[PDB]
């Protein structure tokens, strides 16, 4: 279970990203290894403890 | 009222000059569907 | 009234357990008592689950209890808030059911998914969070249905007669998805319900019309279609001018008859407690008007 | 130990209309008001030339024609979400600590 | 609050004015968006020339009810009550609302001064009347739809002239007959032999129900509707079963009654205390 | 995201998180020395040529 808050709180590399196919398209065909998706304002980065 | 300078590729064909545009990176990891590609139909 | 309820844990929470925790940010659980203060013993359906004791049993428990949204834990403090008529929330299914836009959403007690591994969570000591299921209508009502099928169609049966038609009637098929109705006993509460349903359905045998009763076979002399097929199977085993023409005496008895058949529709009919419209793309929450 | 080698973002491309090529064909205009408009037409007085010909051929008096455009109403939008963690940390700026 | 409806058509003077009468009255929309077109305003997309009543009723029940709130360009805003709080609308049915009336939408029947077209499209609102009439003219609908079968005889036709017509407080009309081209349409033909459908299942299980009920535990209940049971069969004397279709026809009578549950309830939609003299409009607590 | 029309649904704003696993792969080669070399790599008679 990777921690994801952390992911979002952290500082991050901005990077020319490069999908062959549609971005949801490579995250419901399970390319990759582990996957967070959320749709509109997930509060959850905000609780630190 | 003023102009921007800005590149874009031109195809000379018949005394007219045309500009030549691929709209690729509008949709591009968008949910909408590019309308340029499309379905047709025959019977 | 007593807009937010405090619940506090008495089991020091990990790390993992806040995490859990706050992920469940917007799920529906219960309360028995609709206090301000609260421990965490009274918080879920765990207080109830009994699994000798039938499923109408905590079916009557849960309608009974008071539904809250569960909000920002903090340090043994889980902060529970309970929802009000007419007004929007985000709520969150941890059920495995879909939700369509539109739907009308019940409460009920979990039924058994096909994996059999249903996610314990929180199993703090041996206490654990068992949330009910939010589920829409159809289902619903559809689980209520044949559950009183099965009462009333089992009694005075043996097991060899039962086996296969409770086997059958225990399995529902919704959306693609196989549920499975936990312990159908043949409760207190249960015969209750079937007492209701006989009295309700002999007021209909009697205080029904003649042309109630005969509309069937003149439509069946008239017409021919796949629907008056089946209907006319449901009654083959068992199977003119009208004598008198009463708009007054048609309007008495239908009058009644709609009452009696909104009291054996209340044996199967749940309370709505949301009506949806959101549905986020991954079916894992929802925009709701509070019912109830 | 496990280690945590890089986090990423993507950057992704702003476009605009204006500098599109499909903007070419278009002329913009913004206007301040366009919501008080029930409906709105551009006028057109159109020429349409004409050859003289033999006395005994029969012709016609047209200068000029009179046509009206309606313009074609399409608005678009789209939301955005905001938390309400996100507008209390916005909002309400605790003094504390880092 | 608010949800933006947007005109694909050419609007007029006329059209405008039209639309600014009913600044208070109730639209129903499909379902909740902030931006929709005026194809989805009023009950308009929903009509066709095969169900009718008994449809209309179903469609209208889970839509969203709107109350209109401007007109500002080509644009019309609606706003969407909430349950409890007081409301202005408008009286457009064919009835007058006194204080205190439980207020209910029904599919509407009658239809000049209020009809807004527009390229084959015209607003169509619901009937908001109080519940009494409500329940009555769906009782009057319903025994139309029953009567279907034998329009031969004369005292037949006199009966159904007789339910077309009701009277309620100062005022008089006559509900349509559900039966066009001697044939009832398709959703009011399945509701009628849905009634009938599950009080002929309800006569046949009844008396083994009773019994095997009545082997657990025989209340005095049982015996009075036992009683009532073989009262019920001397006068039908005028004149076993396996267990998959005992299961059948059990199921089949529970799907009847879920076929009736729109004819059987009826919601309250507006609860009316304050009105104007003139009667066309009040202001109402919203249920919702 | 692109703005849509009237009366069409719109879409949500989402965000999308993925994780990447290094993978291992050891190599190994073995090599032998005798007795005999181990013993005249450190033993020394006389110095005898």
């Amino acid at each position: 279970m990777e921690n994801w808050s952390a992911l979002e709180l952290l500082p991050k590399v901005g990077i020319p990203t490069d999908f062959l196919t549609h971005v949801k398209t490579s995250a419901g065909e399970e390319m990759f290894e582990a996957l967070r998706i959320y749709y509109g304002d997930d509060p959850e980065r905000y609780n630190i403890h | 009222h003023s102009l921007t300078p800005l590149s874009m590729d031109v195809i000379r064909l018949g005394e007219k000059t045309v500009i030549m545009e691929n709209l690729r990176r509008v949709y591009k990891n968008t949910d909408t569907k590019d309308p340029l590609e499309r379905n047709v139909d025959l019977t | 009234m007593e807009a937010n309820i405090f619940c506090t844990f008495d089991h020091k929470l990990s790390i993992a357990d806040v995490g859990k925790l706050t992920k469940l940010v917007a799920a529906v659980v219960p309360i028995p008592q609709r206090l301000h203060l609260i421990k965490h013993y009274q918080l879920g359906l765990h207080q109830f689950v009994d699994h000798t004791r039938g499923y109408v049993r905590l079916r009557g428990l849960l309608r009974n209890m008071t539904l809250t949204l569960m909000r920002r834990v903090e340090g043994n403090q889980i902060l529970l808030h309970v929802p009000t008529h007419g007004l929007l929330y985000t709520v969150l299914n941890t059920g495995p059911v879909t939700w369509e836009k539109g739907d009308a959403l019940c409460v009920l007690p979990p039924l058994f998914h096909g994996p059999l591994a249903r996610e314990n969570l929180l199993t703090l000591g041996q206490w654990e969070l068992v949330l009910p299921w939010i589920v829409p209508m159809p289902l619903a009502l559809e689980i209520n249905q044949r559950l009183l099928i099965m009462g009333l169609f089992s009694l005075d049966r043996s097991y060899e007669e039962v086996k296969a038609a409770v086997q059958q009637l225990q399995t529902i098929t919704f959306r693609d998805a196989t549920f499975t109705i936990p312990d159908p006993v043949i409760d207190q509460h249960l015969l209750i319900d079937m007492k209701t349903a006989c009295l309700s359905m002999s007021m209909v045998a009697n205080l029904a019309s003649e042309l109630t009763m005969t509309y069937v076979r003149k439509l069946a002399l008239e017409d021919s279609s796949m629907l008056l097929v089946k209907c006319q199977e449901l009654l083959m085993r068992l199977d003119a001018r009208p004598q008198h023409v009463s708009p007054d005496d048609e309007i008495a008895r239908l009058s009644a008859l709609f009452v009696m058949l909104r009291q054996l529709d209340d044996l199967i009919r749940e309370q709505v407690v949301f009506t949806v419209c959101d549905v986020s793309p991954d079916n894992k929450s929802a925009t709701c008007i509070f019912k109830g | 130990f496990e280690a945590i080698f890089g986090t990423f973002c993507n950057r992704l491309e702003w476009v605009y209309f204006l500098t599109s090529g499909l903007a070419a064909a278009a002329h913009a205009i913004k206007f301040h008001d366009l919501n008080k408009l029930t409906t709105g037409k551009m006028l057109f007085h159109v020429q349409v030339p004409r050859v003289a010909s033999g006395a005994g051929l029969p012709t016609s008096r047209q200068t000029t024609i009179m046509v009206t455009k309606y313009s074609e109403k399409s608005p678009i939008t789209i939301p955005f979400e905001l938390s309400a963690a996100c507008l209390t940390y916005l909002r309400e700026t605790f003094e504390g600590t880092i």
